[PDB]
């Protein structure tokens, strides 16, 4: 009844649904042939009459490398043969070829095994993509996707988790280009946008699990649990149930300002497990830490304007007020002028799972913070000028230019970014 | 007796050119074959520690660096020990005073 | 199921394929006779790029021979991996090239080259889906060079979309063989321009140096050359090959390292090269693999990166490792070293993991470097080819061939307009 | 975390380099072949994942054969074959030739291979420069050495166990020439420079060890063990421990007066053992007396400006206070006005391993002390009359300016050793 359906466009969006998928088999007690030894799998999970399980998810990517990888994994038996989708050709870090040329025949079958899986759910809370902004397949791609979805499903709440290039340390040379291109075409299409950036989950995985050498897997299992501890209102009851719907009543001011930093606590490994308190205030602070954003984004530079808080395990109202009211109190943190509450607290009495093999600790106590802040027009700046300084000179515009796209694309992106800027500094000014 | 009769004279031209990737067993850059191909191993944690060998490699770092620490702490606070035990109560002076 | 349509030209070409193909064999657990003995299913997993299924196990190379003269081809046929190729794929003339690239191009190779596009064009057809071919061959010789540009311009007539990847051995600045090497290379050079998507440069010099210097070899023959050019080669395409923590195919590599479209020459180089010596004194880790990369010496392109100015530089890394690792690697390379990068790109580098290492080796890495140092190469080859063009010495033979002096004159304008990019990119300042 | 760049120039740098890695093998039970049956050999040797350790050090010299000698004999399997660093023709004793003309690609194959161990380093203490200052490898090629390290490394601390002519005994007759120029060039370059005569240990072997036939594996045993006795805080832990960069602040006043006096104490046989107490005053008397000082440099004509004592043992606080005060209230050991304490006392709970085949006892208790003192201007007093005399006549001097020097250079290096005398002169006079 509260179906959530699962796209996962791209090696990023894939690999981090691995990671989900994973944390939802061993939430839920299912097995990964697809079957467990009430009825709290139904938004991540469909059963048959057999009793297997199968997940309301879409593996979408023009590579077949990486959905290979999962058709010959663990999770063979699991996911649906057709809902894993594979291209032929890379979109090689174009957003022109995964928007133009390739993207076409990919995203009519996406949108067709959507629609087969939206026709299998009787209510549908949204969809949940998981992209990569900064390449061809996760930018080009998913924003037809997500323009298909909007064309068509229309009001459905699409949450956007995705991941935008690093400030200093990246991978790719077009990264600025095809991200600018897709933030252009996901300010108008999806609901809720949240950043994650690799660099800032680096840093966040250096320094509290204490990994010298982090890495994609430890990002995707750190990011499928603040997934997960977004969901779990959905899939398992408690105090202040919070909703999809709710998200955005409570968390978007305005249309156009929807990008949201994330933050997950406690990150803890085992050794440096239960020797802290890990209580409710202190789990608060510490998911309010700007070190623990999962977004290179300096939160005291901008004014919040919206907080969502999702706890997990053995937390109580009393505990929440006085965490929220504490840092209310606290001079560092600062809302603007014209939204007095900007809080929306909702707990569950799940606490989150633990995945074996991995560095989290099991914390009988979680906090996700979700939250609209104007510091978010920082990464916008930096991208902003990252773009203009290669497109000075039009260095590498001849390959986007090659599949179907012209210079008033580009101008348009980069003017449409501007806007956003400017956009964010209104609401941030009085 | 493939090759043909130019170029089997002198079978010098086709040497074992192996070496790259020649490193040697006893070499840290040797790697075997079954270590060689690994996946990640998702839905498996052993098989994800088994893909993530160097995150256990510093892992075991730090607990042998620690362990090695601890033993000379123990070690040194036993000397310490016996040392600082020294005092009027040790019969320093008990030969002396049965001498006397 | 990107399949990859290798070429081998001339001499020099056929013997880098050969030794190419015995390595990628190795690699995927092949024997010379075509049955696979890997035991490992990653090795099967992606085998269809470079090779076919034949009747029972056997697995046939997708690889086009080409020569003027049978005596490469039967030394290829004798080698040790000689019998993995289709014989059909083998295509030879009969009167050798005289190391004269107007017969290579224009007399001998234009009959020659018939039978070489309609094997081209058979094996491609095979193929379920092409991301395109590769050509190994020298610049400086007749038959390798005349008709390897001759056919990559064909290629790139018939399937323009299709990448196409060169190796191409151009002649060595102290040391030269032939006379007629900068005749060979001007008129070759410009093809490649207009044809050739992406082209590796590689000097017989900056191999033996560096097989001097790293390797530390005695008496290194020319296999050992090829060898490691061979490792180069597996090495840009392991990505599509094998499973990877953050793949990238040869068109994301040209994207990311291609700013302009004439600028497309790079200079390679593969890690770890360590001498028999040091092996045990050496220890892998990934900032030593970054560290022997991004060394001058390890370049196997003549020009040295430290006189002109990084546009590009793609990483290939093969390994269990940590993406953070490598990604703060790069960027304290870049950081350190930012008087070598352009300005006006702000990430220079397309970093791509691969979780499957060399045999052997628990790690390496292949660079992939679009620097302005090349302009150097190309202004020495000017050198010698002005000088030569200025009293048309051994002209005759290339007018007697059918093809007009003012093909020289464009060959060399255009070679200096390329020059003449790289050093604009080389001082082009931001804003 | 600890890591120190070992540098041997020259046949005596490379001659007493065996003893010291000798010794540090020995200290850390580190085999020849390479490897050992924790991380205390960091600060010397980096250890691979075969688990093989290799010397952090480099063997320079312009003639093969001293080098040669190393990878014939027994430490062939230790040291890395590309760190020994061989030239083709010998500098002939040349500051001119090792500076100028021979030394150049030399130290460029130098400075890669250390840019490669540095690379190789998370920390780095800095540098151990072993140099001859008297041959024409350690003085103009260590010189250049010194300058480029200088140049690029910049701040790194390099300490250079020099070894300057005897007053009297010598074995060449251009090293006053070279001895000169040296000393010019290393004024300014090294930070902390330590002043080593062979007639002084020749007389220390003689007197302490009766050794009537003293030779140079005597001396570079000695100076090994004053080398690891000052480097045995960075790899054993001790009370008061004492670091590299600690020298610098509590041992130089000036950055001109870095010169220092060594001594080690004690020096004695197995026979001579266990006949006497050993007891820390004891042997600080013995490491305050000036036949102990291993420069041929009388103390009583200058004051002491700093002393730094390493102690490796059984030594406790409360007998190295009682040493001290006693050596503070002797009167023939005089302190500058300006420096009250002029005292920097360091244990190490480490005994110092005995070489098998040495001639040293083991002993419980040793102390090196490293003594800034402004009677250190006599040996450059000698140095600076001997140098004039032959300077008179020019002679050997055609040898000088024939690998592309000039007349000023020696000008410059006599007035900068004239300088360096009224420096001296000065800081000592109230
Ligand atoms: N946080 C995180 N980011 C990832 C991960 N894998 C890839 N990325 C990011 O995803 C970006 C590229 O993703 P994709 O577009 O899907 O790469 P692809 O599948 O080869 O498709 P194209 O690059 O468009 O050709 C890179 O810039 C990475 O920063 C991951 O596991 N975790
Ligand atoms: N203390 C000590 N000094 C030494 C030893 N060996 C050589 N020396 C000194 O080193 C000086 C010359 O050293 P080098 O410059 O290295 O001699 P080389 O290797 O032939 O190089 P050049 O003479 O410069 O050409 C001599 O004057 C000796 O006094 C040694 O084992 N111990
Ligand atoms: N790396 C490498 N270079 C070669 C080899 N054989 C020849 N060369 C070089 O390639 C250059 C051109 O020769 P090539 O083009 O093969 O002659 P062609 O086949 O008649 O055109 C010569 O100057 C050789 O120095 C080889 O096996 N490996």
């Amino acid at each position: 009844m509260r179906e959530v359906i699962s796209i996962h466009i791209g090696q990023a969006g894939i690999q981090v649904g691995n990671a989900c998928w994973e944390l939802y088999c061993l939430e839920h007690g299912i097995q990964p042939d697809g079957q467990m030894p009430d009825d709290a799998f139904n938004t991540f999970f469909s059963e048959t009459g057999a009793g297997k399980h199968v997940p309301r998810c879409i593996f979408l990517d023009l590579e077949p490398t990486v959905v290979d990888e999962v058709r010959t994994g663990t999770y063979r038996q699991l996911f649906h043969p057709e809902q894993l989708i594979s291209g032929k050709e890379d979109a090689a870090n174009n957003f022109a070829r995964g928007h133009y040329t390739i993207g076409k025949e990919i995203v009519d079958l996406a949108l067709d095994r959507i629609r087969k899986l939206a026709d299998n759910c009787t209510g549908l809370q949204g969809f949940l993509v998981f992209n990569a902004v900064g390449g061809g397949t996760g930018s080009g791609l998913g924003s037809l996707l997500l323009e298909r979805l909007s064309v068509d499903y229309g009001k459905k709440s699409k949450l956007g988790f995705t991941v935008y290039p690093s400030p200093q340390v990246s991978t790719a040379v077009v990264e600025p280009y095809n991200s600018v291109l897709s933030t252009h075409s996901l300010l108008e299409h999806t609901d809720v946008a949240v950043m994650l950036d690799n660099e800032a989950i680096y840093d966040i995985c250096r320094r509290s699990l204490d990994i010298e050498r982090p890495t994609y897997t430890n990002l995707n299992r750190l990011i499928a649990q603040v997934i997960s501890s977004l969901t779990a209102s959905l899939r398992f009851d408690g105090a202040l149930n919070v909703d999809i719907t709710e998200f955005q009543t409570n968390l978007v001011p305005y249309p156009r300002i929807h990008f949201m930093l994330s933050s997950y606590a406690p990150i803890i490994s085992a050794e440096k497990a239960y020797h802290e308190q890990l209580s409710v205030a202190e789990i608060t602070n510490a998911a309010f830490e700007p070190a623990s954003m999962m977004v290179k984004c300096d939160p005291r530079h901008g004014k919040y304007m919206a907080c969502c808080l999702m706890y997990r395990g053995d937390v109580v109202p009393k505990d929440v007020n006085a965490s929220v009211a504490t840092i209310k109190t606290k001079r560092t943190i600062q809302f603007v002028d014209w939204c007095p509450t900007g809080f929306k607290c909702g707990i569950n009495y799940q606490p989150p799972t633990v995945v074996p093999g991995g560095d989290l600790a099991k914390v009988q106590r979680a906090v996700c913070m979700i939250s609209n802040s104007t510091a978010i027009g920082e990464i916008f700046s930096r991208l902003d000028h990252k773009f203009d300084l290669m497109y000075a000179k039009r260095a590498f515009v001849h390959w986007y230019v090659g599949e179907g796209m012209e210079e008033g694309e580009f101008s348009e992106a980069r003017e449409d970014l501007a806007a956003l800027e400017k956009d964010f500094e209104e609401v941030g000014a009085e | 007796t493939h090759a043909t009769g130019r170029f089997s004279r002198f079978w010098d031209r086709y040497a074992d050119t192996s070496h790259i990737t020649s490193v040697d067993p006893c070499s840290a850059s040797y790697a075997p074959s079954e270590g060689t191909y690994v996946r990640k191993g998702w839905g498996s944690g052993d098989a994800s520690s088994d893909f993530l060998t160097y995150q256990g490699a510093d892992r075991d770092q730090r607990a042998r660096q620690r362990q090695a620490v601890a033993v000379r702490t123990t070690a040194r606070s036993e000397v310490e020990a016996k040392l600082s035990g020294l005092d009027d109560a040790s019969g320093l002076d008990d030969g002396r005073l049965q001498v006397a | 199921m990107r399949e990859i349509v290798h070429i081998q030209g001339g001499q020099c070409g056929n013997q880098i394929g050969a030794k190419f193909w015995e390595v990628v064999s190795d690699e995927h657990g092949i024997d010379p006779t075509g049955t696979y003995h890997g035991d490992s299913d990653l090795q099967l997993e992606r085998i269809n790029v470079y090779f076919n299924e034949a009747t029972g196990g056997r697995y046939v190379p997708r690889a086009i021979l080409m020569d003027l003269e049978p005596g490469t081809m039967d030394s290829v046929r004798s080698g040790p991996y000689g019998q993995i190729f289709r014989p059909d794929n083998f295509v030879f003339g009969q009167t050798g090239a005289g190391n004269n690239w107007a017969k290579g191009h224009y007399t001998e190779g234009a009959e020659l080259i018939d039978s070489v596009l309609d094997v081209v064009r058979k094996e491609a057809e095979s193929c379920d889906c092409l991301q395109g071919f590769q050509v190994c061959h020298s610049l400086g010789g007749g038959t390798g060079s005349g008709m390897g540009t001759l056919l990559i311009s064909k290629i790139r007539e018939e399937y323009p979309d299709r990448m196409m990847l060169t190796f191409s051995v151009v002649p060595s600045p102290k040391v030269s063989d032939t006379v007629v090497e900068p005749y060979n290379a001007t008129l070759s050079v410009h093809q490649l321009v207009e044809n050739a998507d992406e082209c590796m440069v590689l000097d017989n010099e900056a191999l033996y140096d560096i097989c001097f210097r790293t390797l530390k070899l005695t008496t290194p023959t020319f296999g050992d050359l090829n060898h490691l050019i061979s490792a180069v080669m597996s090495g840009i395409t392991c990505c599509l090959r094998f499973p990877g923590q953050l793949n990238a195919d040869l068109r994301k590599l040209a994207v990311n390292l291609i700013p302009f479209p004439r600028l497309h020459f790079f200079m390679v180089g593969f890690t770890p090269l360590t001498s028999r010596g040091s092996q045990q004194y050496r220890a892998l880790t990934v900032p030593e693999l970054t560290q022997q990369m991004w060394d001058a010496k390890n370049m196997m392109c003549a020009a040295d990166p430290r006189h002109g100015r990084y546009l590009t530089a793609s990483a290939l890394f093969r390994g269990r490792m940590s993406t953070k690792e490598v990604d703060e690697q790069m960027l304290n390379v870049q950081n350190k070293n930012s008087s070598y990068f352009v300005e006006w790109i702000p990430n220079n580098v397309k970093s791509s993991v691969c979780d499957i290492p060399p045999k052997g080796l628990k790690m390496s890495a292949t660079f992939i470097g679009n620097s302005t140092a090349i302009q150097e190469m190309f202004k020495r080859v000017s050198e010698q080819f002005t000088a030569m063009f200025r009293r048309k010495a051994f002209l005759h033979w290339y007018t007697g061939e059918g093809m007009d002096e003012m093909e020289f004159t464009e060959a060399e304008s255009n070679m200096n307009d390329l020059v003449s990019e790289y050093q604009q990119y080389q001082d082009a300042s931001a804003e």
